[PDB]
């Protein structure tokens, strides 16, 4: 019971381990997401302009 | 190699992970081997119930468990691969011991598998001169010694 | 293209979190297989305790791997969901937003227009304007203000370890049953090893 | 309204499926209960029979029950997005749909207007753009076509 517990444990470690690189990496795909909306936007906005 | 053990252990293979955790390699020797592969689920209520191969798993650090056996059984052969401890004299005792069990499957495995470096005499020189240095440095730290 | 990225990026987090059910999953497995057969070594070894134990660890999928399995399969689901909604408001109703920010655009110059009177388009403006229709203050404040996939990740680990310490009392019962036990045959002991008395 | 409306129509029928595998679970976890604890009665039974009985319902769970339980998440999870689709294409997108058609008709009337030279929406039109806009053909094709 010890050995599972200790394993348990040690998966808890490991996720906290791996979060650190997970968590910037979905705040950077979120950084990402707005910035491709954006870029879209900008297009748009200068084929809109261009039919003036 | 798990369709092998789907082959020998056909539904009470177990969960379990294939290397060879082994941690001495010199655990058994090469007729123990041969018995430990030759535990076929045909055989296995047999060999658990037989007290010499009880003794013979006490002697190896082994239970008589499913699961156990059939993890004896990965680690023998990727000893077999890796470490490479046995020879053609490994599928000499499993055809000795097919009087038991008629073990075709791991005999044919064994026969027709990429075996690997084989490296003996540089392991030996490399042991030697290691044993060397250490009688040096217990010559270092009396006289009599 | 920038759809098929976000899609792809989308996929790499959801198997990022099957990754680490895949993990405690093989290591709960092994468990199981281990002690699901482990059998007593020589007599007076109570027979009936190691029964207990097998059935035990056979049962262990059900005690200690079904529930991240759930957990996981929520947070898949909300990720999709997620994503569904950026795909549906802003990388397929592009088309709209133009079509609506151009008319409003034309609107707004015939309307310049008509004041006759002797008494007209920006970029900054059309951009702001695209913007608004391509739903991206909804998407600032889901991305940045309060991230959606930060916040999936972040009660992902906070459930799981939140099922770790369940998991945790749940064997600390069985490690008070041996406590008994063990403390059973040490006053025996004890009772055995003082009778010089 | 009628989106609420149909949002608890989807809730009806993911707890009907949720309902089907509850009664398959309820039965499965009897069955556990029961013969996880099994025992023999007579000296002459095997003992280690009747205990690997007990491990075998005890694992009667994994066994029997948590593919299901998967299979509703999956149904369950289509539902939702499928529901997702029909709420942010039609009934959120209304309003686009009414200033799109809108604007379309007025940009089509101004064009009919500067054709002058001593040379305009009928309702039926009106209903066909909307029904566009609120994308009726691709949810005529996923209602009753497929």
């Amino acid at each position: 019971f010890d050995r599972l517990l200790n394993q348990f444990q040690s998966y808890e470690k490991h996720l906290l381990l791996a979060y650190e690189n997970f968590l910037k990496e979905i705040e950077i795909l979120n950084h990402q997401i707005l910035e491709q909306l954006k870029s879209i936007s900008e297009r748009i906005s200068s084929e809109i302009f261009a039919s003036v | 190699m798990k369709e092998l053990f789907q082959k020998i252990w056909q539904n009470e293979l177990q969960f379990l992970n294939f290397d060879a955790k082994f941690q001495d390699k010199s655990k058994l020797d090469t007729a123990e081997c041969a018995i430990i592969l030759s535990v076929n689920k045909d055989n296995y209520e047999r060999y658990f119930l037989l007290k010499e191969f009880q003794e013979l798993c006490k002697k190896i650090d082994l239970r008589v468990d499913i699961f156990s056996m059939q993890n004896a059984q990965i680690c023998i052969l990727n000893l077999f691969k890796s470490g490479f401890i046995s020879k053609q004299d490994l599928l000499k005792a499993l055809k000795i011991l097919e009087k038991i069990s008629k073990n075709t499957e791991i005999f044919d495995f064994i026969l027709q598998e990429k075996v690997q470096s084989i490296d003996q005499k540089a392991l030996f020189q490399n042991d030697f001169k290691e044993l060397n240095t250490i009688n040096l440095e217990l010559q270092k730290l009396d006289e009599n010694l | 293209k920038i759809k098929n990225e976000l899609y792809k990026s989308f996929e790499e987090i959801k198997m990022k979190l099957k990754d680490f059910i895949n993990i405690l999953e093989r290591e709960i497995l092994l468990f199981k297989a281990e002690f699901s057969n482990i059998q007593k070594d020589h007599i007076f070894q109570s027979d009936k305790n190691f029964s207990e134990l097998r059935a035990f660890c056979n049962a262990s999928d059900e005690y200690f791997l079904k529930d991240f399995k759930e957990l996981l399969f929520k947070s898949i689901l909300e990720l999709d969901l997620f994503f569904e909604k950026l795909n549906l408001k802003a990388f397929t109703n592009y088309e709209n937003a133009t079509k609506l920010s151009l008319a409003f655009f034309s609107r707004k110059i015939n309307e310049s227009r008509v004041l006759y009177e002797l008494d007209y388009p920006k970029k900054s403006e059309i951009y702001e304007r695209v913007l608004n229709e391509l739903n991206v203050y909804e998407f600032e404040t889901l991305l940045i203000n309060k991230p959606i996939l930060t916040k999936i990740a972040k009660n992902f680990l906070e459930q799981s370890q939140n099922l770790i310490q369940e998991k945790n009392k749940f064997l600390d019962l069985k490690k008070a049953e041996l406590q008994k036990r063990r403390a059973q045959i040490l006053n025996v002991r004890e009772s055995i090893k003082e009778d010089h008395h």
